[PDB]
């Protein structure tokens, strides 16, 4: 199924963010 | 303290 | 996981539990990369010094799990393995160089809200993200402390550390097929993978296409969450060609 890879049904696919993913993005300066 | 898996999997 | 938090439902849908048939027990983490292939550390299956040499019949793969211990009755899917593939140059003798393995399921799993594959990094993705200071995320049901076990899947975000710092924190000879991650003693934040986390995923979220990519596999460490020590991970992009290879030749 890699094609839809890395887009979570309950997060990416609904445009919801998990509680700590912004710590990741704020590190990729 | 692992809960039992369905025999169908063994 | 040491100094992590419980994962949210569906936060890591590619998380795989490596499960021993008897005694029934958790072996290691793993990750779902397609509907039939699972990625893990070769050491989870083969480690002669410890007399470890698991075969296909020896194990079960559990996908879509949240709780460590309950059979998650209409959520998790259990599969049997068709075949195990270990990297031909895996080094168990000296340093766990090339610690990677693929497992092809007997039958392809169906995706759901809790079951979804992670992406494999491309040259370009690898090149922009695998940078010292950039944070990745590790998940697993391993020990909460070096010395217990979570009720639920745990997560921790950790920074990738400069190659020199990695090298100088240990006596083991580090290869280009590895990277280390964790906070520095002055950095004042903690966390690490711990026993029970091996074979699990180190992932990063691309800021360009905002997809999750698996950059590393939990491989080895000395203690858990010790000052001046770091966890080591297999460098997934460097072994990508062998991965591609086995899938092209044996399955998919
Ligand atoms: C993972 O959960 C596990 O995969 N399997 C169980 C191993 C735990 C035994 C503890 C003993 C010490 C030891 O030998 N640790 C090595 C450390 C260095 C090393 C020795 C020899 C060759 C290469 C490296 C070690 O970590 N491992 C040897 C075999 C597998 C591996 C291991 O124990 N992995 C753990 C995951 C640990 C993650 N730890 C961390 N991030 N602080």
């Amino acid at each position: 199924g890699e094609a839809d890879c890395g887009l979570r049904p309950l997060f990416e696919k609904k445009s919801l963010e998990d509680k700590t993913e912004r710590e990741l993005l704020e590190s990729y300066i | 303290d692992f809960e039992e898996i369905p025999e169908e999997y063994l | 996981i040491v100094e992590g938090s419980d994962a949210e439902i569906g936060m890591s849908p590619w998380q795989v539990m490596l499960f021993r048939k008897s005694p029934q027990e958790l072996l290691c983490g793993a990750s779902l990369i397609s509907d039939r292939w699972v990625l893990t550390a070769a050491h989870c299956l083969l480690y002669p010094p410890w007399d470890k040499n698991f075969t296909e019949n020896d194990l079960l793969v559990r996908i879509g799990k949240h709780s460590r211990t309950r059979y998650e009755r209409n959520i998790e899917k259990i599969s049997m393995l068709e075949k195990i593939y270990i990297h031909p140059r895996y080094n168990w003798r000296e340093n766990l160089d090339r610690d990677i393995a693929l497992m092809k399921l007997k039958k392809p799993v169906a995706f759901s809200d809790y079951i979804h594959p992670v992406c494999l990094p491309d040259r370009e993705t690898a090149a922009s993200l695998l940078q010292a200071g950039y944070k990745g995320r590790v998940t697993g049901w391993g020990n909460l402390k070096e010395t217990g076990q979570p009720s639920v899947l745990q997560v921790v975000n950790l920074p990738i550390v400069e190659r020199p710092v990695c090298k100088d924190s240990t006596r083991i000879r580090i290869t280009d097929n590895m990277f280390c991650a964790g906070y520095k003693p002055d950095e004042g934040k903690r966390g690490d993978a711990c026993e029970g986390d091996s074979g699990g995923p180190f992932v990063m979220k691309s800021p360009f296409n905002n997809r999750w990519y698996q950059m590393g596999i939990v491989s080895w460490g000395e203690g858990c969450d010790r000052d001046g020590k770091y966890g080591f991970y297999t460098h997934v992009f460097r072994l990508k060609k062998w991965i591609q290879k086995v899938i092209d030749q044996f399955g998919e």
